[PDB]
């Protein structure tokens, strides 16, 4: 629409008809990442019944994986406002941990290219590995907090580099690459 | 005349001339200005409510930016210009910045003129 | 009209003064617009007639001091209008027809101020 | 009773929006410089505070069994009591977050 | 001046340069504390942190407002205490600004 | 307009694209603007085409003083919007600087009624001549703040009340007046 | 209204005729107090046309009474606003004080429940009685605080309670439970 409203016939017509809008915004947009799926202002009614048809073809924990980590984001969105005015530095642990998995999610995961050939394209094989790595690296990150450990440390991971080496390499040296950036994990906060 | 930069925007400007065709620098050094002069408007209504003695010395030099931008880049009346003079009036208005507030364009662009 | 004969009757032509006043100018208005759309003729602001302006021309201009004569009719519309839009058909008219005009609101209806 | 007209109001309330949501942006970051700042005063201020408080105390406490009949003396040949109606130095002070007086002891 | 204090730190506090009319006679010092600050005919009111007024809205109901400070945070006694650099710091983010 | 609204076609096509546009709102006029003028919202189209008369008659700064007063008058609305949305906590010197001004300029030069000839009336001089007193308060102020004088006072001056009964001054009597009352503005600001 | 606003044409003419009014709000009816009634938001012209007849039959002290009601409310609209604004407890004791004499007007007096039937009936002896009830503490709670005592204290004295009694009393045992209690409130609270 030239802006759409909600009381112009075009929009609360289609509204209905379909079940999903994958809205992108125009702060996403200059940020010059495709996806720029504004996850807040997107939904897909699908989802639901997708579920079952999921774990059965693609693979065993990918459902799980997906509604789990989404969760990120959202206790992001008004976290980040003018709570974390200067970034947290008044704030706990507890709060700071958040945006510590927060920076890998945004900055490898969301961003992708369309210029770039090795990864432009990619297929469920590749997707699964990178998203499960990220929850994985949620459940030993918090874990690091009980522990004593700071966010200095944290910020200093290979591990948050290999993750952006797993979208710079394709679906063919997936296999090898997953072997070693995913044992990377366990031994990078059993090293803290 | 009266157009402001900030309601408008082309739809096409790669799709129209080049690097080259236009001095290479013209792309980035458009998005440079944008987002200079923007940033500046919002704090002329905050110029004498905290002020800019209270403000930051990054948003001090925001203001004045501003305000030369309307004198001399917009207006001209009926002077002429080319692309290159246009881009030179950019420069001058940007050595104001420091290379620290200069991350709209590249490292050619800053180490190609100020 | 029909009143307002016995006006000019009595004021003019039998000298005296004679003060008219005419209430319910809404009751009025709704009579006006069955004979608005009932008949031929189409509605010409905003849902109301448009030889609607020669039924407030009539009423109102005929009162008036005369020169030669002692008396005259002074006329006190009022009205009693559709809440308090000024966009509705009556105060339209109205305002722009009398020189010098009294509001009554609801400031001063909620202290108790009659 | 009181309702809104629409031929005359459309053009007030669509500038009505241009106003408000512009005014709101700038207003956002005018409070935010005020509070980085204030954090910078709060913390600061107890350093003097710990140093200070217990080098004033050592002295003190040390002269209440020794004093007591020696109040008499030490109060004598330092110099007079503060004034009771402005012995502090007040300066008032027009800021945003309303007109707040300061002083300096 | 006045510090308001413990009976035996009040001592201190009334020695010439300084103006002290301080002592406990309340937890909370309120039966000193309110009479003092009503009038309002010290340059300063100060009370510590070995008292300190748990309902600082009783204080300025009845002062009714005041251009010159009061409850100055001071120690109150001498033990090595330092506590009151990060306890200040507390009751000012609980109150006010960011949470934790 | 019948209906009440200034957008319509009949407005627009040779009511608006003429020489001159004007607006009247309607607690306006009732204070004491008789007629009354919308200071934004209102342009006129010919302007360029009337500064070469405005200059050789006149003066050749009657064009510079006369978009000179209108730029004061329209500023002012930058701070009228932030006083209607949370008000000034703070007054500066910078600030209620444009605002009284501006203030002064409203009240005694649109102010004015059609019903008395003290009020108005066709005459170069008296034009030339308010539109002098109210640039020599303005020029002076600017001045004042930096010295160290509080805009409280500036109110406090006599001579903005000077400038207060030229609007009811005799029209022969006009030229000696303002010549006595030009040298006042300048001794009470200077001196204070 | 079938289109919800009173601007309908079919609404608009049902308030051509006079006499009396009454106005019923979405806002006050889910809170389960039916009659919901504005005192803002009606007006009636047998106030003074049943005024003989009141003094006459129901009491002398009725065309009395009636008002001292409503000074009441009328106080609670103007300072409602402000209440929204800033809270009341910011402001002043005598501020505070009207607002919950205004609470009972509500809690038990705009709320005559269509399934309490000592509530089903009321009647001029039920009218007039609770009306002494209301007057006695206003004049009171005026006096009390100007001794310097918060309303805060008074909310946990039995006096608050005690005025609520107008749906735990009867209709036809009334005159039992009205002269009783209404002693206690000039009685029982400047003593206390």
């Amino acid at each position: 629409p030239p802006g759409g409203d909600m009381s112009e016939p075009v929009t609360q017509s289609t509204l209905r008809i379909v079940g999903a809008f994958w809205r992108l915004d125009a702060s996403l947009a200059f940020r010059r990442h495709f996806p720029a799926i504004n996850w807040n202002g997107s939904y897909s009614l699908f989802t639901s019944a997708l579920d079952p048809w999921y774990r059965e073809n693609v693979a065993e924990d990918y459902p799980e994986l997906r509604d789990a980590i989404s969760e990120l984001l959202q206790r992001e969105a008004g976290l980040q406002e003018i709570v974390q005015l200067v970034g947290p530095d008044a704030l706990q642990d507890a709060e700071r941990l958040v945006i510590e998995v927060g920076r890998i999610i945004r900055e490898d995961f969301l961003q992708q290219n369309a210029y770039h050939e090795v990864d432009a394209y990619c297929s469920m094989k590749k997707a699964y590995g990178i998203m499960k790595m990220i929850l994985a690296f949620y459940k030993e990150a918090e874990a690091a907090i009980k522990r004593g450990v700071s966010i200095d440390e944290i910020l200093q991971l290979p591990v948050l580099e290999r993750i952006g080496r797993a979208r710079y390499v394709s679906e063919e040296e997936f296999p090898a690459y997953f072997e070693e950036a995913m044992k990377e994990i366990q031994g990078a906060f059993k090293a803290l | 005349p009266p157009i402001d930069p900030l309601p408008s925007l082309s739809r096409l400007m790669n799709n129209g001339v080049g690097k080259g065709k236009t001095r290479e620098d013209h792309k980035q050094v458009s998005d440079q200005l944008y987002s200079a002069y923007a940033n500046g408007v919002d704090i002329r209504k905050l110029v004498a409510i905290i002020g800019e003695d209270a403000l930051t010395e990054n948003d001090r030099r925001y203001l004045q930016f501003a305000d030369a931008f309307e004198r001399f880049f917009i207006n001209q009346g009926q002077q002429n210009r080319s692309i290159e003079e246009s881009l030179q009036i950019a420069w001058a208005l940007l050595s104001m910045l420091p290379q620290g507030e200069l991350k709209r364009i590249s490292k050619d662009h800053i180490g190609k003129y100020y | 009209r029909m009143a307002l004969t016995v006006a000019e009757y009595l004021a003019f032509e039998h000298d005296y003064h004679v003060l008219v006043i005419l209430t319910d100018m809404t009751n009025y208005c709704e009579a006006l617009r069955e004979i608005g759309a009932a008949r031929e003729e189409i509605p010409g602001r905003r849902g109301y007639p448009g030889y609607m302006y020669t039924d407030l021309a009539t009423i109102y201009e005929r009162a008036g001091v005369v020169e030669g004569k002692k008396g005259s009719v002074t006329q006190i519309p009022i009205l009693s209008m559709p809440d308090d839009d000024r966009t509705h058909p009556i105060p339209d008219l109205t305002g722009y027809i009398t020189e010098g005009q009294i509001q009554l609101s609801r400031e001063l209806h909620r202290k108790g101020i009659y | 009773s009181q309702v809104s007209p629409t031929r005359m109001n459309l053009l007030q309330r669509r500038g009505q929006l241009r106003l408000a949501q512009k005014g709101v942006d700038l207003l956002k970051k005018k409070r935010d410089a005020l509070v980085a700042e204030f954090f910078g005063l709060v913390r600061e201020a107890m350093e003097a505070r710990k140093a200070l408080d217990q080098a004033a105390k050592e002295a003190y406490a040390a002269l209440l069994l020794a004093q007591a009949f020696d109040g008499p003396e030490v109060v004598a040949g330092a110099a007079l009591g503060v004034p009771p109606l402005e012995g502090v130095e007040a300066e008032v002070e027009n800021v945003w977050g309303s007109k707040v007086p300061r002083l300096k002891a | 001046m006045a510090v308001i204090a413990d009976p035996e730190t009040a001592q201190g506090f009334r020695l010439a340069g300084l103006e002290g009319y301080g002592a406990s006679s309340a937890e909370e010092a309120q039966s000193l504390l309110e009479t003092l600050v009503e009038r309002g005919g010290y340059a300063l009111v100060a009370v510590d942190e070995a008292l300190l007024p748990d309902p600082e809205r009783a204080v300025e109901r009845l002062m009714r407002g005041r251009d010159l400070p009061v409850l100055l945070p001071i120690a109150g006694l001498k033990e090595a205490f330092q506590g009151h650099d990060v306890e200040g710091y507390m009751r000012e983010l609980v109150r006010k600004t960011i949470g934790f």
